[PDB]
């Protein structure tokens, strides 16, 4: 019964990882439209430069 | 004289959890507005505008990060507060097994 | 957009526009949208 | 005895040894019919997989009559006979019957010796295999002889057919996959429905790409980005690689590549609403197929 | 309310739906939902049912937003035969529940699809097709009502 | 350049961050499939009694 209750704790803790914000999709997208913005502004500065 | 079949039960099933997205609309521009300064100074304070703004974005970031990592430090609180009550019945029960 | 207007006016370019509606994104809490006005005005500043 | 009979002894003695069945099972895997003659004093083949125990004081045997698989038709007590025999329920039994021959046009089949071997040939296809109905047509179509119909097949054929499902199935046990994940894998219809992350994906693409110069860069180089943080990739040549082969494959009904989404994005998309658009099925598919 | 929503364990949109169309979850029309624990247990039968659907919960969910959703979407949604889910709307449809189930609310209200996979639920139980239970429930044989 | 070396800081942060909730998830995802068998040899233990 113990070892039953701690399978259901684990996928409640998986399931809390997934539904949260600050999960794995947000970041991939910060990542994606940074590194779109950071080749955009380094050509504009190295033109500038 | 018949011995009868020793029925044995089956694995457990996996439990499966569903993840499912939200979305939201596109933004919206304001009307333009047409001012007395030279492009040169109205582009120093908007500069301005924007940096402060990022400033807040990555305070925001640093905000969400922390709490949704305290939710997870008051979950594994409550959920060992929970798993400790049958490790109570499982000792006394050895006694009685003594 | 007031920048923008300035740079309309400096020069006579009343058809170039350099600020996109797609700056703010609710569904992640619009999150980095400053950094995306910073490119518009670093274009803005760099065809001016 | 004689080359044709000798030949699929040794097949028999091999279905024996690798699936530990019994001779007259490893026969109907090689595509023989079910013997009526009962000897060595037990009762038959067909007497023991229909007749006992009698059913309702029914003697089942081979006939001129007609028996219906459908599902929906509730079938005398022939059909409930066949439920009993394959121990499977109405739906999965018309799901064989579709499986083993694609020409029959309804349920209704002929209750010749024939047929029944082939219904029964179709039943321990997936017996041997640990699987049911289900995952059986499943594995056909992922395998792609499942267009190859049971019924009409030749005896070396049947043999390509089996060792590429032990095989397939021995692979699938080694990788810890289930039938369903491999095919989805390898699925080519995809479902017309839109998501909100499929949603997000075209609000992401349409705001990246706004004001791209065909000339200046390559439009699939330009839109890898955003497609990789869209769809949860870790790199980004690895969006545009499977962009790449996306563009190769043109999925869906309406067939679909980089330049027509951007096109349509560009023309006919409207991000923040919700609106009914003849081509957004074909978009969706395209994503669909991207995901996959 | 809170205590509800984060009791319940029903997904963000699912719950923006109930709250702001009750008929699509076949509570009576024209009322404000209710927080009664007859509703409370339908709500966490649904949320149940969308955590069974796994991954293909975000399409199932936005089809049945919708008036899209199909049996056989919703077959390969739960892995199940199409004919297994078509039959068994078919059998309710045929039988006399209340509320009654019509093919144009057969997957469009949460309540036939709660009784759509009731139906399934017992014929799998029983290991019978369908037409099994249907023949069943027709041997009410201590009643008048009918012959 | 400043503003670019300060986009630069911004997105180590970012795939720092991205990499490591990566991790968090595969952890779960393995102890939520660990769990299973735990459970059959406890199913095995109770026969074994």
């Amino acid at each position: 019964t113990s070892l039953k209750t701690q399978q259901e704790q684990t996928q409640s803790q998986l399931a809390f990882l997934q539904r949260k914000f600050s999960n794995q999709a947000l970041y991939n997208w910060l990542r994606g439209r940074l590194a779109a913005i950071y080749f955009q502004f380094y050509d504009l500065a190295v033109a500038r430069c | 004289l018949y011995l009868p079949i020793y029925a044995t039960p089956a694995d457990p099933k996996a439990l499966l959890s569903a993840a499912v997205a939200t979305s939201q609309g596109g933004g919206w521009l304001p009307e333009s507005f047409m001012s007395l300064w030279r492009f040169p100074h109205m582009l120093e304070n908007a500069r301005g505008m924007v940096s402060q703004l990022t400033q807040f974005g990555s305070t925001l970031q640093n905000i969400i990060e922390r709490q949704d990592a305290e939710a997870l430090n008051a979950l594994l609180q409550n959920q060992a507060a929970e798993l400790i009550l049958t490790n109570l019945s499982i000792q006394d029960k050895t006694i009685e097994e003594l | 957009l007031m920048a923008e207007q300035a740079y309309r006016w400096e020069l006579n370019d009343d058809s170039a526009r350099f600020i996109k509606p797609g700056a703010w994104q609710g569904t992640y809490a619009g999150l980095l949208a400053g950094e995306t006005l910073m490119l518009s005005l670093a274009q803005m500043e760099d065809a001016h | 005895i004689n080359t044709d009979v000798l030949g699929k002894v040794f097949l028999t003695k091999y279905y024996m040894q690798r699936y530990a069945i019994h001779a007259e099972t490893a026969l109907i895997l090689c595509n023989a019919p079910i013997s009526q003659r009962s000897y060595d004093n037990q009762p038959s083949q067909f007497d023991r997989l229909f007749n006992t125990p009698l059913l309702n004081g029914q003697y089942f045997s081979t006939g001129d009559e007609e028996i219906d698989l459908n599902s929906g038709s509730t079938g005398d007590w022939r059909k409930t006979i066949l439920k009993r025999a394959f121990n499977i329920d109405d739906v999965s039994l018309f799901r064989l019957l579709w499986i083993t021959d694609h020409d029959n046009k309804d349920g209704k089949i002929k209750n010749n010796l024939k047929n029944l071997s082939n219904l029964y040939i179709g039943k321990l296809l997936a017996d041997i295999h640990q699987l049911t109905i289900d995952e059986l047509d499943l594995l056909l179509i992922a395998v792609g002889e499942g267009k190859t119909n049971l019924s009409a097949i030749s005896d070396k054929q049947l043999a390509t057919l089996i060792r590429k499902l032990n095989t397939i199935t021995s692979w699938l046990h080694t990788q810890k996959w289930s039938v369903f994940q491999l095919f989805i894998m390898t699925s080519t219809s995809y479902n017309k429905t839109l998501t909100p992350e499929i949603k997000n994906l075209l609000d992401t693409v349409y705001h990246g790409l706004q004001g791209f110069d065909k000339d200046k860069a390559d439009l699939l180089h330009v839109m890898a980005p955003y497609i990789a943080a869209t769809l949860q990739l870790s790199s980004e040549n690895v969006a545009h690689s499977v962009l790449l082969w996306a563009d190769k494959l043109q999925p869906g009904d309406g067939a679909m590549t980089a330049e027509k989404f951007w096109d349509w994005l560009n023309t006919k998309y409207t991000p923040g609403s919700s609106e009914a658009v003849e081509t957004q099925e074909h978009i969706v598919q395209y994503c669909q197929a991207l995901a996959q | 309310l809170e205590m509800v929503y984060h009791s319940t364990g029903i997904n963000e949109n699912a719950f923006r739906l109930f709250v702001t169309k009750p008929e699509m979850f076949g509570a009576a029309t024209g009322a404000a939902p209710a927080h009664d624990a007859l509703s409370l247990i339908m709500l966490t039968r649904f949320a149940d049912w969308v955590n069974a659907l796994g991954e293909k919960a975000s399409s199932v969910l936005a089809a049945f937003e919708a008036n899209s959703l199909t049996a056989e979407q919703l077959a390969d949604a739960m892995n199940l035969d199409a004919n297994l889910l078509l039959q068994a709307s078919i059998q309710a449809q045929n039988h006399q529940h209340l509320p009654p189930v019509t093919p144009e609310n057969a997957f469009s209200c949460w309540t036939s699809i709660n009784t759509i996979l009731q139906w399934v639920n017992v014929a799998q139980q029983l290991n019978v097709a369908p037409q099994g239970v249907s023949a069943l429930v027709g041997l009410d044989y201590i009643q008048s009502m009918k012959e």
